[PDB]
RNA sequence: UCAUUGCCCAAUCUUUGAACGCAAACGGCGCAUGGGAGAAGCUCUCUCGAGCCAUCCCCGUGCAUGCCACAUUUCUCAGUGUCG
RNA sequence: CAGACCUGAGUGUGGCAGGACCACCCGCUAAACUUAAGCAUAUUACUCAGCGGAGGAAAAGAAAACAACCGUGAUUCUCUCAGUCAGCGGCGAGCGAAGAGGGAUUCAACUCGUUGCCGAAUCGGGUCUUAUAUGACCUCGAACUGUGGCACCAUUUUUGU
């Protein structure tokens, strides 16, 4: 809707920062195994929902 | 002798013999750290294309800010912090998580001569 | 380590013949040798009540067992303190320590 | 205008006044009467007049006295030197009873206004058993003061001095 | 001791003279509210004898019960089932009344140890139980060496747990071995020791 | 990434750290003086288990009567050995 | 004096939370008290200036509820209970 | 003649409680499935579920026991008896124990209320001393009774008063 608590403008902003692929300079480093950014949320596949 | 009056058929009580408890050595907090301050309460400064134009304008710096931070203690700090006095400030959170302070420095200062004060670009 | 009890012939038919060394003691055997049974709680020999001693016999051999212990008695006392107290007796002559004890040795089964 | 005779209260007033009043009410055994026959206005006072001359007091004087017995006599080579035994009157719910079962006091002074009126009950009965003196006494209040107490609770006289009997 | 009369006159319960007593009491709780603090018993001698001494944190409470049995409660009185626990008033209801009662101001506060109770009156509806409560957080009971067992850690409560002797009772406590029996090592315990299973070492 | 900044943060916790630790043992000792209360918040006085800060403290649980305290100097118990 | 070493006593510890000033899909909103900061004002006329201080804002901490003891040696009351 | 006492308020003052956790415990409460080749009694099960509520374990615990002895002597627990000649039981299904013995573990045992307890409660709270008691003093909890003593085993029953 139009309006929407500042909880809800946290969830959002918390997810956001993690739906980008994870910081590569840290893929590097020695015994990485590290397959992807799993967990990354997306939307037209993923409503966050309610 | 002599007996109360009344006026409800009903009793009551009296609202009385309140003075002083002061409760507790209370207050406790040690060496208070006083909440929040200015290093912390302006964060990065933010720097778009639209704070290059802003600061022309309404000469206008666009701050990154403790976004739990009121208008009012902000405005306060950087007075103080800056030497300074600012015609206004809109604000915005965004979701990006940082609150965002346009301010338009008064005439008496130049965002833009004060960010390379700061030594800003 | 043991503590000094009575013995007894003890229950049924299938038992009347037999003897066990019983709970507690006898009270009224520990009087009759003497002994304030507080102080045989002290000395670490029981005591009992719910033995209400049913016959003769019983006492005989049990003085005999008190006895016995007693006359195996060390007893320690303490020093500066005069050794009196029961005539405690002689500070070498045990090694009271370590072979705990089986009072069964001081007066058996 | 005013309201009491209108008026509505807390219930504990409420009680109070109505516990009178259903007192009133019910019939009452004899043995449920035994309180009522209250010694006069006159002569319940008088007594106290005379009851505060056997009233006991501060935990000083035997304290005070102790004092005394004590420096002197316990160190000193003499023995029993203290002074002689006050005279007030003898009390004590407990203390009384003995008295009375060792038909002790003269006279027994019963109180009617006590907390278990039971705890008392059978004292007339009792001592009308011991076939002592006892008197239908009111209120714990004034005992309590002769006594220094907020209330008191059973009293009798032992003694007291001959000048006064 | 006039606890010695008192006790008896005390067992003069049945009787026109008692019954003013409880009458007044009868009106008394009939009026009042349900559970009150007393400044000492309506009942001294079973409660010092049950062992109330006069101090601090020795507290006093008078409580009301319903009295009656009760109903199996079942939405709209059904049981499906097969006979056997039926009935509205089927199944009576095992823990006692003062047991419950004690209980129940175990609950009531967040502090309080039944030292004991004892009934003082009934009526139709209600037992009135005058209860010896204790708190256990007194400077001088907590000083008291004699009590102050109860203030350790099997304290944090007691009665719900079953341990006045009426709690006992109900918990079925007699000593007497052929009539002691099963309920010695609790209900249960005995229970899982009686229906063990093969825990032979060897065979 | 000029990094060493962080280490400058870092510092700034251990000046903030002493400080307190000053402030407070400060405060502790100010409080004193009656064996009790108010001196010192609870803040300044420890947590310790809910049964820890329970617990009869030794006085009062130790300081056991005349009853048995004449009993217990009737019989005492120590070493006895018996053998022989 | 390494160690995002190790250990650990030493401390920090948001926002919450039984969760309690109140409240609540609101970072809402209060209430007592302390403390802070400051256009204006004021004052110092210090020339500037400075200070001082107000409207204004913020922070700290009380402040939920029950139960429990207590109060100066008394805290204030109430009541057809009750004293003469 | 005159003002209490008594109780119930309201403060203040100091605690407490909540909720956790909840393997095991301790209480409480409390199914049906099943089987009986049906099935209602029965069984399951005095189990599940539910609920309350503790601990480091809890629980139990010192005779209104057991016995029928040539006797036994808190509790617990174990082994045992005995799946029994105890026995319950559509008496069927199905169920069903105790005592003792051996044994582990234990020198485990304990209070008050009814006994003269009593030369200003011997108390407690507070206070203050003493470096704590103690000292001390109030408070005022407390003579509606806290102390001490004594506690049907004793005290010597009794009588040596």
């Amino acid at each position: 809707g139009r309006f929407k608590p500042l909880a809800i403008k946290k969830k959002y902003a918390k997810k956001l920062k993690q739906n980008r692929p994870v910081p590569y300079w840290i893929r590097l480093r020695t015994g990485n195994r590290i397959k992807w950014n799993e967990k990354r949320r997306h939307w037209r596949r993923t409503k966050l929902h309610y | 002798t002599k007996r109360k009056a009344y006026t409800r058929p009903q009793f009551r009580r009296p609202h009385t013999y309140r003075r002083p408890a002061t409760v507790k050595p209370s207050s406790n907090v040690s060496a208070i750290k006083n909440k929040w301050d200015a290093f912390r309460i302006i964060r990065y400064p933010l720097t778009t294309d639209k704070a290059m134009k802003k600061i022309e304008e309404n000469n206008t710096l666009t701050f990154i800010v403790d976004s739990r931070a009121n208008k009012t203690e902000i405005k306060k700090a950087i007075r103080k912090l800056y030497q300074v006095k600012t015609v206004k400030v809109n604000t915005l959170i965004r979701p990006d998580g940082l609150k965002k302070a346009y301010i338009r420095l008064s005439a008496s200062y130049d965002a833009l001569d004060t960010a390379n004060k700061m030594g800003l670009v | 380590l043991k503590a000094l009890r009575p013995q007894v012939n003890c229950p049924t038919v299938r038992y009347n013949m037999k003897r066990r060394l019983g709970r507690g003691f006898s009270l009224e055997e520990l009087k009759a040798a003497g002994v304030k049974p507080r102080y045989a709680r002290t000395i670490g020999i029981r005591v009992d009540r719910r033995r209400k001693n049913k016959s003769e016999e019983g006492m005989n051999i049990n003085v005999q067992r008190l006895k016995t212990y007693m006359s195996k008695l060390v007893l320690f006392p303490l020093n500066r303190k005069k050794p009196q107290k029961g005539d405690a007796t002689e500070e070498e002559v045990k090694a009271a320590t370590q072979d705990r004890s089986r009072y069964g040795t001081a007066a058996v089964g | 205008r005013d309201l009491s005779r209108f008026m509505r209260w807390p219930t504990f007033v409420t009680m109070q006044r109505k516990k009178r009043v259903l007192q009133r009410r019910l019939k009452v055994p004899p043995a449920l009467n035994q309180f009522t026959k209250v010694l006069d206005r006159s002569s319940r006072n008088e007594l106290l007049k005379l009851v505060k001359k056997y009233a006991p007091e501060t935990r000083k004087a035997r304290r005070d006295r102790l004092t005394k017995v004590a420096e002197e006599k316990k160190k000193n080579p003499k023995g029993t030197v203290s002074t002689k035994a006050p005279l007030c009157v003898v009390s004590g719910l407990q203390e009384v009873t003995r008295t009375i079962e060792k038909k002790t006091a003269r006279l027994v002074l019963i109180a009617n206004n006590v907390d278990p009126i039971e705890l008392v009950l059978w004292m007339p009965t009792l001592c009308r058993a011991n076939k002592i003196p006892y008197a239908i006494v009111k209120d714990k209040a004034r005992l309590g003061d002769a006594i220094g107490r907020k209330t008191a609770t059973c009293v009798a006289f032992t003694d007291v001095n001959a000048e006064d009997q | 001791g006039s606890f010695m009369y008192l006790n008896e006159l005390w067992k003069k319960k049945s009787s026109d003279v008692m019954r003013f007593i409880q009458r007044v009491r009868a009106w008394e709780f009939r009026h009042q509210h349900t559970i009150v603090r007393l400044r000492r018993p309506t009942r001294p001698e079973k409660a010092r004898m049950v062992g109330y001494k006069t101090k601090q944190g020795y507290v006093v409470f008078r409580v009301r019960v319903r009295r009656g049995g009760r109903k199996r409660p079942v939405h709209k009185g059904i049981t499906y089932g097969k006979p056997n626990t039926a009935g509205v008033l089927g199944r009576k209801l095992n823990k006692n009344n003062r047991v419950v009662a004690e209980q129940r101001l175990g609950k009531k506060y967040g502090n309080l140890r039944v030292l004991n109770s004892y009934w003082v009156n009934a009526d139709s509806t209600f037992l009135w139980y005058e209860v010896v409560a204790v708190d256990p957080m007194h400077r001088a009971i907590r000083r008291d060496p004699r009590i102050n067992w109860i203030v350790n850690a099997v304290h944090k409560h007691r009665e719900q747990r079953g341990l006045t002797s009426a709690g006992r009772k109900h918990r079925g406590l007699r000593q007497k071995g052929h009539k002691a029996s099963k309920l010695r090592p609790s209900r249960r315990a005995a229970w899982r020791r009686n229906n063990r299973m093969v825990f032979l070492r060897k065979r | 990434r000029l990094g060493r900044i962080r280490t400058i943060r870092k510092g700034i916790a251990r000046i903030m750290t002493v400080l307190n630790k000053n402030e407070r043992e400060n405060l502790r000792k100010f409080y004193s003086d009656k064996k009790l209360r108010s001196a010192k918040p609870k803040t300044l006085r420890a947590k310790l288990t809910h049964r820890r800060r329970l617990a009869l403290k030794a006085n009062e649980k130790n300081r056991k009567t005349r009853r048995q305290l004449r009993m217990a100097h009737k019989f005492p118990r120590r070493i006895y050995a018996v053998k022989v």
